[PDB]
């Protein structure tokens, strides 16, 4: 009834209990079932009424999700190329948050899930004709390596531990990492945005055992360790335009560490 | 914008005329809480938080001591800041976290070398300058082709110099500590301070850069911990701070570290002579140090506990641990320590290892080795370091368990009624109570006796298991009643205060200690008839006085700077230059800084 900095949330519920009856009747009877858009255009004009355009665009920015709010890809992005760890990131989280105020970086769950985003076995596609001796699922993630290999101790004994993708879900995968990238190209070359011709990828596969990747985690020299990843990369992808093949896209640096995706790992002599 | 306008001036009349009648006009506000509460309602309170702070207006970003805390608490490298750094510069536009030369700024404040201080009267053989920061640690050690060998790269600071920089990081605490104590903030009483001495020699602290695996090598750390402070109020002694957690991995604040053998005697005498010399000038003055305006004067306590058995004795000048003269606390025989299990004193000092040695060196009455010997019971070497009689906690409780451990093996093969089995049946004796174990509690069984495995093994559980084992009918009550008493005693020495944690235990602990001492002398004499080992005398016959002397075992102990073995390794490999030189003092400067506390009240911002 006095004031309202002071005055506690349901203090200020009790002193406009009324305009909150008027506003989300109206609201929810004029914009059809909404009140979000409404309030906030109401504040956006009663603290403009102050000619505060900084103030409005900031909150029209963060409506918009662009500004002190790391959107959970770029958080992501951030522990990734950082090689933080989980813990790790939420003592930083953490600490950034309760010394602002704000929550400029995105808790560790909203990691996880737009990480489900970027691996294999999140998108739905369809070949044609179906692929011979090859699964239907869309969900297919790690496999183990081994595919089902005999393990027992009368078959010819086996323990090298290796996982891997599944070759085209991890090439679907690949292709909608780059969709932005491919659209761009597209519009580069003068190509109507909206097209979905024979696109003609490039790939190059490669494998190439590594040495000594064992360590020293404790009080001995414990072995000689080898590894093997096979991996490949989209070297360039074409479009047989008009009468024409077009690079919708090629690959700036092609060998360099950040361009060869991991496809298969496996600790076994090469 | 007008199409807005137009499709919303209704609810604008509607809403200006009331809340103009309603509140007196102040329309501002009013919606304020109004988009506040309404934008709550679907749980958006992220949103909500950071309208709340646009409009209250405050810390877009941090400033140089927070970043400098999160990179140091993250063990973030210098380009993975930078990276971190400029990505969030771009994407949000603001600047949050600071450049990398604002964090070298806000770095020269917390190590030592940057604030002024005057010792009164001046210390002897130590110079005056305050700026004196990371120094060889040879401390000009001579290395030609015509001196001894040396080849130990070491870093340390100036004793003063670190004491100076603790002292004014935790300023801010005894300021609150003297405020909490109902005392003058403008208050200049010569503050008592007590600090702990902790020297460790971590082992194996190398990597394999190649191939090859050939060499390990070893490194001594020499720290301390700013333990209490004090100040005599008029005629009382009010502790204006007291650590929490002591012995912990983030108090001891490091102060040299060399890479040498522990028992490579002259390098280690040729690095510590310095420290000692040090800190024997700084106890017969008074640090004067302007803190938060007022100047105060400060005044020392040394107190060299955190030390393993095996350094007490190598320092000390006494005969290495399997020798006949077990207590380093009182001067005596183990046969005699098994006859007499705990009735003993405390009677081996430092000034008291001096004369002995004196004794020895010059064998004034003419006497033979073996007589000497008893003479001078069992020093033959000069003092080095001034250490204290304590014992150790860690080591103490490890090798208690260990004991424990071997009587288990021995009770499962019946020793008692066959002895001198052969060294197969100790073996299958062994392998019997490892599979044991494993299969009634996961306690997969180890080499190296941690602290887990010896946390984990002994619980009354484990002798209700293990009591499955035995042929016996009373072996099972000998020993229901033996882990039974020992437990009745673990919390007395383990605790960091047994006056105010455990004070009924701490008042039957001789009792329970003297029924401990009856029982492994009569149902197990077939093992302690002669030698008994050296933990099972200290433990006996010296807790409750060095108790009723120093408090508290838990808190004078080395597990702090075990600890702190960890992060060297890290640092060592993530934050360091590989030059030798160089890569030394910083893996010094980075512990120091980890170890600070004006930052760790910032990565513990969250709970306050
Ligand atoms: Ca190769
Ligand atoms: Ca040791
Ligand atoms: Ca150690
Ligand atoms: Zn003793």
């Amino acid at each position: 009834r006095q004031h309202l900095l002071s005055l506690t949330r349901r203090a200020q519920k009790h002193r406009l209990r009324e305009l909150k009856i008027q506003v989300k009747e109206f609201a929810d009877k004029e914009e059809g079932g909404d009140v979000k858009a409404v309030c906030l255009t109401l504040f956006l004009l009663a603290l403009r009424a102050r000619n505060e355009h900084r103030q409005a665009d900031e909150l029209e920015a963060i409506m918009q999700g662009r500004g002190s709010g790391l959107q959970p890809a770029v958080c992501l992005a951030i522990r990734v190329n950082t090689f933080l760890s989980c813990s790790q990131y939420h003592k930083m989280y953490r600490t950034v948050k309760a010394i602002t105020g704000r929550q400029i970086f995105q808790p560790l769950h909203a990691l996880r899930n737009a990480e489900k985003v970027l691996l294999p076995g999140y998108h739905p596609f369809e070949w044609q004709p179906p692929l011979k001796n090859v699964s239907s699922r869309t969900d297919v993630g790690i496999i183990d390596g081994l595919s089902g290999l005999a393990s027992s101790v009368d078959e010819y004994p086996v323990d090298t531990i290796a996982k891997r993708f599944r070759y085209d879900s991890a090439l679907v995968s690949a292709l909608m990492d780059m969709e932005e990238d491919i659209l761009e190209g597209m519009r580069s070359q003068d190509l109507d945005d909206y097209l979905n011709g024979p696109f003609t990828v490039v790939v190059k596969e490669s494998c190439d055992g590594m040495g000594d990747v064992s360590e020293k985690h404790g009080s001995g020299p414990a072995v000689p360790e080898k590894a093997v990843r096979f991996s490949f990369t989209v070297m360039r992808i074409t479009i047989e335009h008009g009468s024409q093949n077009v690079k919708v896209f090629e690959e700036p640096k092609p060998n360099s560490e950040l361009c060869c995706k991991p496809l298969c790992l496996m600790l076994a002599d090469e | 914008r007008r199409a807005q306008k137009h499709r919303l001036r209704e609810l604008k009349i509607q809403v200006k005329e009331f809340a103009d009648k309603e509140e007196g006009g102040d329309v501002k506000a009013v919606c304020l809480t109004l988009f506040l509460l309404a934008l709550r309602a679907r749980n958006e309170h992220r949103q909500a938080d950071e309208l709340e702070a646009i409009m209250q207006g405050r810390g877009s970003g941090l400033q140089p001591a927070v970043c400098l805390a999160i990179r140091v608490n993250t063990f973030l490298s210098c380009s993975q800041y930078h990276k971190m750094y400029r990505t969030v510069k771009a994407i949000t536009g603001r600047q949050i976290f600071q450049p990398l030369h604002a964090l070298r700024n806000a770095e020269k404040v917390l190590l030592p070398g940057y604030h002024p201080f005057e010792w009164q009267p001046p210390l002897k053989n130590v110079s005056s300058r305050t700026d004196v920061g990371i120094i060889d640690g040879l401390s000009g050690l001579a290395s030609s082709v015509d001196e001894y060998p040396v080849d130990t790269i070491a870093k340390r600071f100036r004793y003063d110099s670190a004491l100076v920089s603790a002292l004014m990081d935790m300023e801010e605490d005894i300021l609150e500590g003297m405020r909490s104590q109902d005392l003058d903030d403008y208050l200049n009483g010569p503050f008592t301070v007590v600090v702990k001495e902790s020297c460790d020699g971590m082992g194996d602290v190398s990597e394999k850069h190649g191939s090859g695996p050939a060499v390990p090598e070893k490194a001594v750390r020499f720290s301390f911990t700013v333990m209490r402070i004090t100040i005599e109020h008029g005629s009382q002694n009010v502790k204006v701070f007291e650590e929490p957690k002591p012995n912990s991995e983030l108090c001891c604040k490091p102060l040299c570290l060399m890479l040498a053998d522990e028992s490579d005697h002259e390098t280690l005498t040729a690095i510590l002579s310095p420290l000692i010399a040090e800190r024997e000038a700084m106890k017969s003055s008074e640090l004067t140090l302007e803190m938060g305006g007022i100047p105060r004067t400060f005044k020392f306590i040394f107190r060299g506990t955190g030390y393993d058995e095996k350094l007490v004795r190598e320092v000390e000048g006494l005969e290495a641990s399997g020798s006949v003269y077990i207590c380093t606390l009182c001067d005596t025989t183990r046969l005699e320590a098994s006859q007499n299990l705990v009735f003993h004193s405390i009677t081996r000092s430092h000034a008291e290892n001096l004369q002995r040695y004196e004794v020895w060196r010059s064998n004034p009455y003419h006497e033979s080795v073996e007589e000497l010997r008893d003479r001078v019971k069992g020093v033959s070497a000069k003092p080095f370091i001034e250490t204290v009689p304590s014992i150790d906690a860690l080591h103490c409780d490890i090798g208690n368990a260990a004991e424990f451990y071997k009587i288990f093996q021995l009770e499962i093969g019946e020793v008692y009624k066959h002895p001198n089995a052969s060294k197969e049946e100790r073996k299958r004796w062994q392998a019997t109570l490892d599979k044991h174990l494993r299969k009634r509690m996961n306690l997969k069984p180890i080499m190296r006796m941690n602290g887990n495995f010896a946390r984990k093994l002994m619980t009354q559980e484990t002798v209700d298991a293990v009591c499955e084992l035995i042929p016996s009918e009373e072996r099972h009550e000998a020993l229901r009643e033996l882990m039974d008493l020992y437990l009745k005693m673990k919390p007395v020495w383990r605790s960091s205060c047994p006056a105010k944690e455990c004070p009924e235990s701490l008042c039957q602990y001789s009792f329970n200690s003297q029924r401990f001492a009856e029982l492994l002398s009569t149902k197990f004499k077939y093992r302690y008839e002669g030698k008994i080992t050296n933990y099972f005398h200290k433990t006996l016959a010296h807790v409750p006085e060095i108790i009723e002397r120093d408090g508290s075992i838990g808190a004078w102990a080395s597990e702090g700077n075990q600890s702190g073995n960890k992060l060297f390794r890290r640092f060592r490999k993530m934050n360091a230059r590989q030059s030798k030189c160089y890569e030394m003092e910083d893996v010094l400067k980075h512990h120091w800084l980890y170890t600070s506390k004006y930052l760790q009240k910032f990565m513990n911002a969250h709970n306050a």
